[PDB]
RNA sequence: UUGAGUGCAGAAGAGGAGAGUGGAAUUCCAUGUGUAGCGGUGAAAUGCGUAGAUAUAUGGAGGAACACCAGUGGCGAAGGCGGCUCUCUGGUCUGUAACUGACGCUGAGGCUCGAAAGCGUGGGGAGCAAACAGGAUUAGAUACCCUGGUAGUCCACGCCGUAAACGAUGAGUGCUAAGUGUUGGAGGGUUUCCGCCCUUCAGUGCUGCAGCAAACGCAUUAAGCACUCCGCCUGGGGAGU
RNA sequence: CAUGUCCAGGUUGAAGGUGCGGUAAAACGCACUGGAGGACCGAACCCACGUACGUUGAAAAGUGCGGGGAUGAGGUGUGGG
RNA sequence: AGUCGGGACCUAAGCCGAGGCCGAUAGGCGUAGGCGAUGGACAACAGGUUGAUAUUCCUGUACCAGUUGUUUUUGUUUGA
RNA sequence: UCUCGUUAAGGAACUCGGCAAAAUGACCCCGUAACUUCGGGAGAAGGGGUGCUGACUUCGGUCAGCCGCAGUGAAUAGGCCCAAGCGACUGUUUAUCAAAAACACAGGUCUCUGCAAAAUCGUAAGAUGAAGUAUAGGGGCUGACGCCUGCCCGGUGCUGGA
């Protein structure tokens, strides 16, 4: 669930955070552990790129299966997990042979089932099928886009996809974010939806919070000098005198589309509606 | 909620002699029975209003018998709470 | 052991919750045909249309309500419940007369449920429609009429606790002429009765005698005759302020 | 950015748990335990709000007396962009 | 100074980077491999001595890794 | 002139402004309002005791007696109350004339982006965004919380059109 903290001191009044009530240890394991860095928004050159970046707690690395290729071997899961990278618990996996590895977390899994992962499984919970076989109506995820390349389409916590139809080639699907595509029949997927639901409905209460997390201050616009963002200047507090609101470098912020107008997947969308 | 099986088997091990349906220890235990499961039945559909009113009413007859043997006689009634585990 | 309750044997039901599923219709979309109108009114106008409309045919999408059966029929304590199937689940009625032996009734404070409108959080959105816009009628029309349209109407979990929430008729129990239909039963004769006739239990409507009522009317489903327990009233306004 | 390091002393009592009581089971009340916090008072440390002097100054930004934070959006050392 | 801090050990940030991929010249970036303590890992203690040095000189008691000499088990298969 | 100590009677009449000084300050005990987001305000206010000797100490303390003008006898150690504006708060800011009503800030809302993602550094290879994948990532305005958030699309942008 949630919890409510008691209204003890002004920075405490009204956070939220999880009970962390279905993680089952706080020990990983020790072979599928990488190290790190906090780039801190910076290249080779050394310079930022993306703003806002750096500055928060330590965190190592959880190499995550992301292809899941081992067919005809049942594994069986043994415990969830918290991870620090993605917005979503992770299970570890035991196979037969006497092999590790981890996977994401479907909304529902639980300690002790057996999961199978070959070109005919059945259809519940875990299951990595290739996308031919899995029947019309059902709710997948971790939608690879080249077949063996692993996931990379919906990865993150409480969502969903359906799939609408197939063809002869290729497959269609109704995205996330409500747009049709379609994606070759031959690519990897695991059914059910991501884990922690109300990972959205926590209000983090105070400014050292978001700043464990490693965020950073972020300066309006129009509080700027104007040698130094388009907005800024104008003694008093000033209304945007430019038309068209605009970003530190042009490009106008809001009803601006940025698609690649000879993108090569226009072939392949079908009603991009939320963007 | 029970079906006549152990509806007919626990009538047998509270029965005060052979054909006591009657013996309001017997009533009592077999309403104890039907209310446990009701409250079963209640965690698992709590919005099913219109049953929730019927288990009130066995809880309500059953507390009438249970006075009603209180004023009849001690030790039946302290030895039965006692073999039913109940009233807090 | 007559009231109450339990056993045993049977009966009906849009009683409730959860999980899926069906067709018809309106609308948007795709395509073929197709030519100048469609729609609206007391009369008209606003409007959509030659960026090919209305119409018409094929398929797709999506949400909502369930045509006929439908009945002064059924069930529920009241609010109320009507597409179909499944899992959980309450209550009522007739028969028998195993069993306990008055265990009953009502019930201030308390607790539960509680139409529609309304609030919060997250979804969903086909029709319909407060606010709003435009068009009309009118001395004037921020209204009735017409063309659009937002919240809302739906789903999950919380909140509020109100109606002409009505039969304007508190609840328990017993007694006092008839006739007439109808839902569910149990018995007896005729019997192919499963198609009649007779007796009885339970609801449910219409007419009507005593009695009552200021008249209007009510009358075994009393507003008659009587006991028990609760609630409420005492001139109209000021004001449920 | 990577790797270490420092914070005398004292106070307050959230969540949770346990045990009683109340109920058909429950919301719930009382105790004991428990130790959360950009929590509190205050030295080292870090700062620089008022004032007086100093202003060819002891000093090319201080001093005296007062002041704020002090387990955190903390202070600093070494090697680095 | 065998014993303490560092070298004849290991690596983090970062840097150099055989081949290699780009670029008017200059050169830019990077694989394999390396370099890099603020970290890891590792064998000595007490007392005395001078004008100045002392886990270094001296006394006493130890420890690490090796080399020679008389001092105790043989199919390189591998029961050595 | 600077750094200190003391003062009769009056006690803010000085002054732009009680700036500066003066006053309170430790431990134990009694007691404590409006207001509220129910946690607080609260050390609210306003009061009392403290030394030494003996006796009893159940255990803490209680009794009796002695002295001084003064018993945490020196140094260390909150002044308080009644109303208004701004800002929610803890923070941050012009090294060296401004520390705030300025910025940050948790929450709100619009908008972009289907992954060789948008965006940015670079001519390019290469990189960061990220070993992330729409409950995610960038951009613009507003700044806890409560009640709310009306009218206009003619003009200028943006998106769609053929």
């Amino acid at each position: 669930a949630i919890k409510k903290y008691k209204p003890t001191t002004n920075g405490r009044r009204n956070m939220t955070s999880s009970d962390f009530a279905e993680i089952t240890t706080s020990t990983p394991e020790k072979s599928l552990l990488q190290p790190l860095k906090n780039n801190a928004g910076r290249n080779n050159n050394g310079r930022i790129t993306v703003r806002h970046q750096g500055g928060g707690h330590k965190r190592q690395y959880r190499v995550i299966d992301f292809k899941r290729n081992k067919d005809n071997v049942a594994a069986v899961v043994k415990t969830i997990e918290y991870d620090p990278n993605r917005s979503a618990n992770i299970a570890l996996v035991h196979y037969e042979d006497g092999v590790k590895a981890y996977i994401l977390a479907p909304k529902g899994l639980e300690v002790g089932m057996r999961l199978v992962s070959g070109p005919e499984a059945d259809i519940k919970v875990g299951n990595a099928l290739p996308l031919e076989n899995i029947p019309v109506g059902t709710v997948i995820h971790n939608i690879e886009m080249k077949p063996g390349k692993g996931g990379q389409l919906i990865r993150s916590a409480g969502t969903s996809a359906q799939v609408l139809g197939k063809e002869g080639k290729y497959v269609l699907i109704r995205l996330n974010s409500g747009e049709v595509r379609m994606i070759l029949a031959t690519c990897r997927a695991t059914i059910g939806s991501v884990g922690n639901e109300q990972h959205e409905l926590i209000n983090i209460g105070k400014a050292g919070r978001s700043r464990w997390m490693r965020k950073r201050p972020t300066v309006r616009g129009s509080v700027m000098n104007p040698n130094d963002h388009p907005h800024g200047g104008g003694e008093g507090k000033t209304p945007i005198g430019r038309k068209a609101p605009v970003s530190p470098w042009g490009q106008p912020a809001i009803g601006y589309k940025t698609r690649n107008k000879k993108a090569k997947s226009d072939k392949l969308i079908v009603r991009r509606r939320t963007k | 909620a029970i079906s006549q099986e152990r509806k007919n088997e626990i009538i047998k091990e509270y029965a005060r002699h052979e054909g006591d349906t009657g013996s309001p220890e017997v009533q009592i235990a077999v309403l104890t029975e039907d209310i446990n499961q009701l409250n079963e039945h209640a965690r698992t559909h709590k919005k099913d209003h219109h049953s929730y009113r019927g288990l009130m009413k066995k809880i309500g007859h059953r507390r009438n018998l249970l006075a009603y043997l209180r004023k009849t006689d001690i030790q039946r009634y302290r030895e039965l709470i006692q073999r039913l585990g109940l009233r807090r």
